[PDB]
């Protein structure tokens, strides 16, 4: 039983730009001159507002999928599975979990850079949903999947014991329930060890959150280059405009001012275009994350290599700064052995084909076994069906089939 | 009136202690609406609160469809 | 509309129209004003084209999603959760609309639930019995086997149960009776 971690970005940082302060600073003459260029800032405000509302739409679509908020009952027995690290911890004031705290701590006189950028017309707006609300959504999803199963994604939440839910999932992947009912303790120990290994990896490794850090770095670099563009001449005498006004006459000062205005407007246009492209990519990622949440957490997926590497069993969501983390619990085989097989058994001049499993031989005898687990059984008429004589199938072999009725006739 | 939210200062809206679905988003979990003949600013309500009875040997099975 | 309204800007020139610029200044000097106007208008039109390209890309993504939905939800039955509606998907219908498609999804939703007591296996004659494609339930006195998504009690028999191992390893097993439908006709 394997547990794997996946990280997906969801949203971005909302920004607002003030045209007049960025371009003309605190000079009134430039403020008067700027009006000649028409409506070049209403478009910028419209685009930035669109991105800002898009981010909130992304977060709401990804996380708000449950109509009711569930809570786990006080008793914390789930068939031997611990779950104490992913469930809410009431002690801390943030109502978060251990893994969530580790993830938040993983991604991170003198004047702060934020204030310096604010003093030039570039400001950051706060998101609609705080971290506590996202934590509550995650807790509700976890409680619903632990207690009810996948029934709460298509109607009312119906309670079911955890062992029976695991048996149903085992039946889904293609293994009978007796395997779980006879290896419950081993499976629980494996799950606990995997969760502990995830704990250790998160506590030690500090490079598993690359994508969100890349998003933050890209935003910071864009702001840095936008700020740095304010100290270039664009072909004029100097960047500072009061010196230009004081040194020389209006006839050439007009040309210098026009050069500066054109350069700064071009820089703003480039910034807006790059922001639009990045926002489109983030929205694509958010759509993928929402689909994954609807398909792997609220149900079981038969798609290959979608909700983990292996045979999917289930999944759990957790929050992260500007992103989501998925813990996938999957099933992988091991300790394989060779065997000899045949396509059919020719008995009484009739061809016999298995109903669910495959025919195997250990050297002298013949058995029928399920596909993903070694569990031999005697070939009878209860797990076999007949179709035609045995002179057409290539590779048929001779053996005997047991009838459970004739013994009862004589006894 | 005056109210201080993490998104700034709000003037003209009265704060109430109930919770409703959001109508006009202000930010930091605070929304506003027009109700009562007045404007009220409140904190968002995520949804109804529910609890599920869980035990070793209990199941729930449906008896009808829609 | 905004592309049309941009035509009234001056871009630092002496006028927003060309004929008066050409009818008031000599050829040596009108060039700067003409260049300013031409550059401004070219920049505006280029910005319009870029925004159109981005919006076209988004519309293409939406169209691809709609095509996939038409392929799976309508022409077949989908097992994906929350893809062709809320609930268990049954079927769907398409309709047209100006610059778009409208999908009507017909789905199945359970209701009127009831509580029951269950056990994973049944110990009988020193052997453990497991259900084939159902679940064991009890109404307080007797035991039955029922399908998962609908209530249809049935008598536990050999035809709907299978046996594997003894009954001293499964946690939560209970004692009951499994009815054999071969002996009563054999003894009659
Ligand atoms: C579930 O996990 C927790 C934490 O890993 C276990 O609590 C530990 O228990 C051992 C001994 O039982 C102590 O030595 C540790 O100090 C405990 N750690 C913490 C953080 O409390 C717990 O035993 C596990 N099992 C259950 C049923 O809760
Ligand atoms: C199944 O049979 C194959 C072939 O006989 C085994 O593959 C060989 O294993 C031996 C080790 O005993 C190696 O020295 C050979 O190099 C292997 N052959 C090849 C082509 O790789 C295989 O190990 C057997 N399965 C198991 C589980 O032992
Ligand atoms: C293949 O499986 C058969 C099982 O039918 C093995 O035969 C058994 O071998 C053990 C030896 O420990 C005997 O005690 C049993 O009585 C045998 N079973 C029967 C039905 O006689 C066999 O040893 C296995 N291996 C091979 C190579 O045939
Ligand atoms: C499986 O058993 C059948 C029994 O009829 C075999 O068929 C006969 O086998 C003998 C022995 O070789 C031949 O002399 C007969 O000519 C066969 N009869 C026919 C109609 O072909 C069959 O050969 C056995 N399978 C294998 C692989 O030998
Ligand atoms: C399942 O629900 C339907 C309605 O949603 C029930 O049909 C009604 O049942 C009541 C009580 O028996 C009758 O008075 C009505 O005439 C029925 N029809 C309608 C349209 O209301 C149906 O009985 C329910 N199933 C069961 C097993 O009770
Ligand atoms: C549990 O189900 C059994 C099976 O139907 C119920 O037993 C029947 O109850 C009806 C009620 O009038 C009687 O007419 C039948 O004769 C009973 N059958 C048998 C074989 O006893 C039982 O009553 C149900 N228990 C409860 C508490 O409702
Ligand atoms: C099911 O029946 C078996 C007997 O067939 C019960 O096993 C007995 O358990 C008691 C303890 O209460 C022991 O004193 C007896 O010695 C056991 N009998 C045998 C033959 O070993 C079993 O307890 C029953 N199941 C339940 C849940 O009570
Ligand atoms: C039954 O539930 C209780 C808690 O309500 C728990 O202590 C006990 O271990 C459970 N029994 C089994 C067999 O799981
Ligand atoms: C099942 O029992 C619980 C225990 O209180 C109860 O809340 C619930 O309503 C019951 N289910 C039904 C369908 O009556």
């Amino acid at each position: 039983i394997s547990v794997t971690t996946e990280i997906l970005p969801v949203s971005m940082t909302k920004t607002s730009v003030d045209c007049t302060m960025y371009i003309c600073g605190d000079s009134t003459e430039c403020s008067n001159l700027l009006l000649q260029y028409g409506s070049f800032c209403t478009q910028l405000k419209r685009a930035l507002t669109g991105i800002a509302v898009e981010q909130d739409k992304n977060t709401q679509e990804v996380f708000a999928q449950v109509k009711q908020i569930y809570k786990t009952p006080p008793i914390k027995y789930f068939g031997g599975f611990n779950f104490s690290q992913i469930l809410p911890d009431p002690s801390k004031p943030s109502k978060r979990s251990f893994i969530e705290d580790l993830l938040f701590n993983k991604v991170t006189a003198a004047r702060d850079l934020i204030c310096a950028q604010k003093f030039k017309g570039l400001t950051v707006l706060p998101p609609l949903l705080t971290d506590e609300m996202i934590a509550q959504y995650t807790s509700a999803l976890l409680a619903g999947t632990i207690t009810s199963g996948w029934t709460f994604g298509a109607g009312a939440a119906l309670q079911i014991p955890f062992a029976m839910q695991m048996a149903y999932r085992f039946n889904g992947i293609g293994v009978t329930q007796n395997v779980l009912y006879e290896n419950q303790k081993l499976i629980a120990n494996q799950f606990n060890s995997a969760i502990g290994k995830i704990q250790d990896s998160l506590s030690s490794t500090a490079s598993a959150l690359g994508k969100l850090q890349d998003v933050v770095n890209h935003n910071a670099q864009a702001l840095n280059t936008l700020v740095k563009q304010l100290s270039s001449k664009f072909g004029a005498i100097s960047s500072v405009l009061n010196d230009i006004f004081s040194r020389l006459d209006p006839p050439e000062a007009e040309v210098q001012i026009d050069r500066l205005i054109t350069g700064r407007l071009q820089s703003l246009q480039t910034y807006v275009t790059q922001q639009l492209i990045r926002a489109a990519e983030i929205r694509a990622s958010a759509n993928l994350a929402a689909t994954k949440m609807s398909e792997c957490v609220l149900g079981q997926s038969k798609r290959v290599d979608f909700c983990g590497k292996g045979y999917h069993l289930m999944s759990f969501p957790q929050s992260a700064p500007h992103g989501v983390v998925f813990l996938h619990v999957t099933y992988v085989p091991a300790q394989e052995k060779n065997f000899t097989t045949a396509p059919a058994i020719c008995h009484d001049g009739k061809a016999h084909f298995p109903r669910e499993g495959v025919f195997v031989s250990n050297g002298t005898h013949w058995f029928v076994t399920q596909r993903n687990f070694y569990e031999p059984q005697i070939i009878t008429t209860d797990n076999t069906f007949v179709s035609g004589n045995c002179d057409v199938v290539i590779g048929i072999v001779n053996n005997t089939v047991y009838d459970p009725l004739q013994p009862e006739l004589d006894s | 009136n005056v109210f201080q939210t993490r998104a700034g200062c709000l003037i003209g809206a009265e704060y109430v202690n109930n919770s409703y679905e959001c109508d006009i988003p202000i930010g930091a979990g605070i929304c506003a609406s027009y109700q009562t003949q007045s404007i009220i600013a409140y904190t968002m309500s995520l949804g109804a609160e529910n609890s599920v009875a869980y035990s070793n040997n209990s199941i729930a099975i449906p008896t009808n469809f829609t």
